[PDB]
């Protein structure tokens, strides 16, 4: 058969295998992932609701939090699940058609589908409660989301390839996902950060992508100086090229 | 200004026109939809579209 058809069949089989383990034997995971963002939002309604209203009263926490949480959750899920690949299918590398890239690709499709479903459900239930839920500039939001998808998949592939020799360095990477949630401006608006602290944070492309997504979502949402799309786009492109080339280098070591 | 007469003029589309004989609450919601007010807090400027 053609190589494309073989790759497509392998990806479909890997997706079918991965869905059962990711979700659960009784699919109890849907009771968690759907409850995944809500458990985060509610406590922040009891922490900085009045502080956020003092900071910016134009928008509301139930929508501001959602506009930055699920994209960050989906980036984090992409990175984590793609990093744990290869090893979890190490016994399946015995059929000459299952290559290490296919596992991370299939996990990427699964995570993207799950998080897109979560986004749709969250927007539907936010519009059910009367909150503002329709994006203003949908095309720009889709473009920024695609850039975030590419950056997350690139980082996941790079970390999966580079951690093959050193498994322990994998674990701290997961730990390194925790501070980003606190420094990407997801929980609180970054306009309150003191000016001498922002230029160090400008090197984080996830912050730029979250800010641009929020700007494309809300009507009249301001963007701080130094926030652009060119820097995250170049970072994602360079990281993806390097990750693909490194996987090409160690194509046989993983197998 | 007879807003009710004006907003019911275009019969071409049934989605963005004020149908005849509608409730007062629906009229208020339609008016709130067709008049957007935003406030810029840092300068405190009110923009009306």
């Amino acid at each position: 058969r053609s190589p494309w058809q073989i790759q497509q069949a392998v990806l479909f089989a890997l997706f079918l295998r991965e869905l059962k383990t990711r979700l659960g034997g009784r699919w109890l995971g849907v009771f968690w992932v759907l409850l995944e963002p809500v458990a985060h939002i509610a406590v922040m309604t009891t922490l900085f609701s009045l502080a956020h209203r003092a900071a910016m009263p134009s928008i509301e926490y139930p929508v501001f939090l959602i506009t930055g949480l699920i994209p960050f959750f989906m980036f984090r899920g992409l990175v984590t699940r793609l990093m744990e690949a290869i090893d979890s299918n190490r016994g399946l590398f015995a059929y000459r058609q299952v290559k290490p890239i296919d596992t991370v690709i299939a996990r990427a499709m699964l995570e993207i589908s799950l998080q897109s479903i979560v986004y749709l459900i969250a927007l539907g239930t936010l519009g059910w409660l009367g909150f503002h839920f329709l994006p203003v500039r949908a095309l720009e939001l889709a473009g920024v989301s695609a850039v975030l998808i590419m950056l997350g998949a690139s980082l996941g592939l790079f970390f999966a390839v580079v951690t093959n020799e050193i498994p322990q360095a994998r674990a701290i990477v997961r730990i390194s996902l925790l501070p980003l949630y606190f420094v990407s401006g997801v929980i609180f608006p970054v306009h309150t950060i003191p000016p001498q602290y922002l230029p160090l944070l400008q090197l984080n492309p996830v912050l730029h992508l979250i800010e641009l997504s929020r700007a494309s979502f809300f009507p009249q949402y301001r963007v701080l100086q130094g926030i652009n799309l060119a820097y995250p786009a170049g970072f994602a492109l360079l990281s993806l090229f390097l990750a693909l080339m490194l996987y090409r280098l160690r194509r046989h070591q993983l197998a | 200004l007879k807003l009710r007469e004006h907003f019911g003029t275009p019969l071409r589309d049934p989605l963005f026109r004020l149908w005849g004989g509608t409730s007062q609450e629906w009229f208020l919601e339609y008016y709130r939809s067709r008049v957007e007010v935003l406030m810029d807090d840092i300068c405190g400027l009110l923009t009306v579209r």
